[PDB]
């Protein structure tokens, strides 16, 4: 949260705290209406920007926030790992059932892939992999691939 | 429409010999998947009202339908095993019961839903 | 409590080069280090407010260097007048001031 | 007139849309290497593919912004659809004339095993190059 | 269940922590792969021991 004067520069208009800088941005007790955040603490700072008209004092404050892992874990994480767990399961059929190995590996790619479509609604639309993306990833590899193993045999 | 004829669709099941094991137990799974993938649409459009209306009512009896039909050849495919002459009529019961169950219920509901 | 670490405690240094003093904070200070020249039998004089800010009356041979925890102190082309203790004090809490570093030729 | 130009990253457009459509492709090719006689397995493999094919197209027309005329991503998916469903085709064909002259369905088996890969790939090469 | 599952997280409120329901879904969907486990365990220890 950066404010400052505008059209008044850094010789005209200064800023300060008024009380000492740890003790002057107070956030309320209940004040943290954050459904996924952890608001930890607040970080003031003052600095000197500078502009076409000239040189002005900037007063910065920095609201420390940290996501909750939780939800995401159950909503992602233990269903693409039970995916996964289930492609190695398939395995340990008996290898002259074709048909349900068959149907099994390539259900549980469909499984994945409405799990990975369903996780992929939540991110916004960033232009690099996440951490959720790099797993998605590997976990699609993995029944993939393990459905190319039951080819093989 | 689509409903309805999941049900009738799942209604196939019955004429099929009670030899196809996996055609049965998919048809009527796949059924219950498409079931409800339906169910969610008929509510998409109301809010949050908390008491059954009309097109929840029908979608779950179709539900419900396609459910019992799975069951009940489950459970038909459980007595071949143990009375074969007993599982023998189950079929020809459930291909007169489930239609004729269907109808009077489009009719009860039709009837009592445009009478008011 | 914030404490500051500064370095070197005492160090020796000729007339005429570039030296420079270090002071690392424990806690986040963010760019509100004070750096002050006290002279024997004098008071302490305020050299450098904010991180890097220049007082009225000090020679521009005198920079600061701001971070959130650890700044420094260059003084290029040192003096014969330049030789006084020098503290570092952290004001983005109640004001603690470092140990304090000796400069002798 | 300040004007600029907005060059739109593709890393992201290739992750959510492009991998997941060529491995649904060469998993549907694996009903090749599936012998003839497992007419459930390759039935499996392939409708499940379409059904794979189909729930990719339609989340994506919601994923992406509505834009009601024809754009490239809608090509390669209906590129991708239609190498599915020539897949299943393929393997009707095969059981089709499978009884009466097994030989001729072995050889269309290899033929295909070698050769829609082939075209895949040339398919993607041309539309790769246009669209670049 | 995956589909359900999925089909909820669309249509409720996004809340992106921890609830009840949540929980009660994963708790339907450990039953729903326990018997695909059980069903796994079954047709491999059958063949050699149909006792068990
Ligand atoms: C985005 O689109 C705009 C408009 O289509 C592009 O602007 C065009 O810029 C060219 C190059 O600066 C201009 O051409 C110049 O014409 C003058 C005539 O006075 C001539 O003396 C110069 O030698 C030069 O040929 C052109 O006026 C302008 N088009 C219009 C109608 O404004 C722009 O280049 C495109 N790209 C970007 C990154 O903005």
């Amino acid at each position: 949260l950066k404010f400052g004067s505008y059209a008044y520069t850094r010789a005209e208009v200064v800023y300060e705290w008024t009380r000492e800088p740890a003790r002057s941005v107070v956030v309320a007790e209940d004040g943290s209406r954050l459904n996924q955040y952890d608001l930890l603490g607040q970080t003031v700072d003052s600095g000197i920007v500078q502009s076409s008209t000239g040189e002005y004092v900037v007063m910065t404050t920095h609201f420390h926030l940290k996501r909750k892992i939780g939800y995401f874990v159950i909503q992602t994480y233990l269903p693409c790992i039970m995916t996964v767990i289930l492609s190695q399961v398939s395995f340990w059929l008996n290898r002259e059932s074709v048909p349900a190995r068959t149907v099994f590996g390539v259900t549980t790619v469909l499984t994945m892939t409405t799990l990975s479509i369903s996780a992929r609604n939540s991110l916004p639309k960033v232009a690099y992999a996440t951490a959720m993306d790099w797993f998605i990833a590997v976990c699609y590899a993995f029944v993939f691939s393990a459905l190319i193993e039951f080819a093989t045999v | 429409i689509p409903c309805t004829l999941i049900v009738v669709l799942s209604w196939v099941s019955f004429w099929i010999n009670k030899d196809a094991v996996p055609a049965r137990t998919s048809l009527g799974i796949t059924t219950v998947l498409t079931m409800t993938t339906l169910s969610t649409i008929a509510r998409k459009s109301l809010p949050k009202v908390s008491y059954v209306t009309a097109m929840d009512l029908f979608v779950s009896v179709c539900f419900i339908f396609v459910f019992s039909a799975l069951v009940e050849y489950g459970t038909l495919h459980y007595f071949v095993s143990s009375q074969p002459a007993r599982a023998a009529k189950m079929d020809s019961y459930a291909r007169i019961f489930f239609p004729t169950a269907f109808c009077l219920f489009n009719l009860v509901y039709w009837v009592s839903y445009l009478y008011l | 409590n914030i404490v500051m670490t500064q370095s070197p405690k005492s160090m020796s240094m000729s007339v005429g080069e570039r030296v420079t003093l270090s002071c690392k904070a424990s806690e986040y200070v963010g760019t509100y280090v004070s750096w002050y020249q006290q002279k024997p039998e004098q008071s302490p004089k305020l050299l450098i407010y904010g991180a890097s800010n220049r007082y009225t009356g000090v020679p521009d041979r005198f920079t600061g260097s701001g971070s959130a925890t650890d700044f420094t102190l260059t003084i290029g082309s040192v003096q014969a007048e330049d030789l006084a203790d020098y503290h570092c004090g952290q004001s983005y809490s109640y004001p603690t001031f470092g140990a304090g570093t000796k400069l002798e030729l | 007139s300040l004007s600029f130009k907005l060059k739109r990253n593709i890393g992201y457009f290739i992750l959510q849309t492009y991998m997941p459509s060529i491995l649904i492709t060469i998993l549907s090719w694996v009903s090749f290497w599936i012998n003839y006689d497992a007419s459930a397995a390759r039935v499996a493999l392939g409708i499940t593919t379409v059904l794979t094919m189909t729930t990719i197209n339609t989340h994506l027309r919601e994923t992406l912004p509505k834009i009601p005329y024809v754009k490239a991503i809608d090509m390669y998916l209906m590129g991708c659809f239609v190498f599915v469903f020539m897949a299943l085709l393929e393997y009707a064909l095969v059981n089709y004339i499978f009884f009466s002259q097994p030989a001729r369905a072995a050889a269309i088996d290899r033929w295909s095993r070698i050769f829609f890969p082939v075209v895949f790939s040339f398919f993607n090469i041309v539309y790769w190059l246009y669209y670049v």
